[PDB]
């Protein structure tokens, strides 16, 4: 059982998504009528997909596939993205009132 | 002995690999957080300023 | 030849249990973003409607 | 600025002027003030 | 967005950054591609500490009918946040970038969808 | 535009242009210098009133190589508009000439502010 396991570790730490354990949703929010796509690619489990799609906390939300660090790491680079924009779009909100 | 003793190498090594970019996720953490606290205290500052205005 | 095989599933184990933490995290800071974007939006509306009131007045004197 | 439009306009408000009939209201506070609520 | 400004700081005292402009402005020609199609134009420079300088840029792009337009912001930030352009900048002495265009809620939402 | 394509109004009966075609041709090679590295072709000849006739034309160019391709339609059309060329053009009874490509803003835009 020693070959098994050692495959099964390579296999969790690799984005090819073989039980990957690094497995989470996070849900981006789109605006309808665009909920028709989306509309998952290449290694997603109808499964997983659906289940996130079960517990949907509002509308209009699409679930997107987190598998392991990159993916986090680029959630982060769109958060700070949107930082600035939430920053700007205030600062002239306070520069016209 | 070889093919097993450079084969954990690179699978040690793509793990260290792998944990990097985690540790890269740890640092980019606090700073973006900050960032991210410091939003609601402004909308909920600008919203303030706004009803002045109104009352105004 | 094991205790390897015990490092790597432990390592395995506890950076799973913290990345979790992490993508939590993240969601919760989504969360965040968009409660108060709605906020934004409604500051850009009350905003223009304080505008275009403003410019009313300025024209009334 | 909320509180600040209400102490400005309640500032402005206790200051005059030539507008045939309202003049300056004296501001009391605390003490006199409670009473003044109390015999509302 | 259709003014194309794009903020960027230096980790170069002021003094340095103007006395090299030329060959400062030409290396981002070439970070661009080099073409003369492109032509990088420098909107401003400031001093922000000892060494480091903010210099905004904007980028003016020419068609095969010879009519000229900026590159939008969006568009000019987005590719020099590219993982190879952004490692040639930094070899420049740029220690960040960003552009003005406060994006939309949607804009924002596909970003974070698709962070690459 | 690669398609050179340039439609002329004559003041002429379609008999009459086709019945001496060849002339109306060679008498388009001069207008355009009458060398050997020009040829115009007629693409159609079409009727539109009793004494108003159509005439679609493309020049082939010849490089010193060899090489043939057809004159671009603005290009076409920019010579023939040129003064002193469309007073040779209305001395063979053309009335007006247009050409298909759509031209972009830009283009548009350069043509406005330089009108000649």
């Amino acid at each position: 059982p020693i070959p098994e396991q050692i495959k099964l570790i390579v296999d969790k730490w690799n984005p090819n998504h073989p039980n990957c354990a690094f497995k989470t949703y996070l849900y981006n929010k789109v605006d309808e009528h665009t909920v028709p796509l989306y509309g998952p690619g290449p290694n997603e489990d109808p499964k997983e997909w659906e289940e996130a799609l079960q517990r949907k906390p509002a509308p209009n939300f699409i679930p997107v596939l987190c598998s392991g660090f990159p993916s986090i790491v680029a959630r982060l680079m769109l958060q700070r993205r949107v930082i600035t924009e939430f920053n700007n779009k205030l600062h002239q909100i306070n520069a016209s009132l | 002995s070889e093919a097993l003793q450079q084969e954990i190498a690179k699978i040690d090594e793509e793990i260290q690999k792998c944990i990097r970019d985690k540790e890269a996720v740890d640092a980019f953490l606090p700073a973006h957080g900050e960032q991210l606290a410091a939003i609601p205290t402004d909308v909920n500052f600008v919203t303030r300023k706004s009803e002045g205005a109104h009352n105004a | 030849m094991d205790e390897i095989i015990t490092r790597w599933a432990t390592d395995l184990a506890k950076y799973q249990k913290e990345f979790k933490e992490q993508a939590a995290k993240v969601m919760e800071w989504d969360r965040l973003l968009v409660e108060n974007g709605e906020k934004i939006q409604k500051l850009y509306t009350s905003t223009y409607e304080a505008e275009r009131a403003s410019n009313e007045i300025e024209r009334q004197l | 600025a909320l509180f600040d439009s209400l102490l400005a306009r309640n500032k402005k408000q206790a200051e005059g002027e030539t507008a045939l009939g309202e003049l300056p209201s004296l501001q009391l506070g605390l003490a006199d003030l409670r009473q003044r609520l109390r015999k509302l | 967005d259709e003014d194309g400004l794009i903020s960027l700081i230096f980790n170069k005292k002021e003094s340095d950054i103007r006395g090299q402009q030329q060959q400062l402005v030409e290396s981002l020609h070439k970070v661009l591609g080099g073409h003369q199609t492109l032509t990088v134009n420098v909107e401003g420079v400031k001093t922000k500490a000892d060494n480091q300088t903010e210099v905004i840029i904007y980028v003016v792009e020419r068609s095969p009918n010879g009519t000229s337009r900026r590159v939008g912001a969006s568009a000019l930030f987005s590719y020099f946040e590219q993982a190879h352009i952004k490692a040639n900048m930094q070899s420049l002495g740029v220690t960040g970038a960003m552009a003005q265009t406060e994006l939309s809620p949607v804009q924002i939402k596909q970003l974070i969808q698709n962070p690459l």
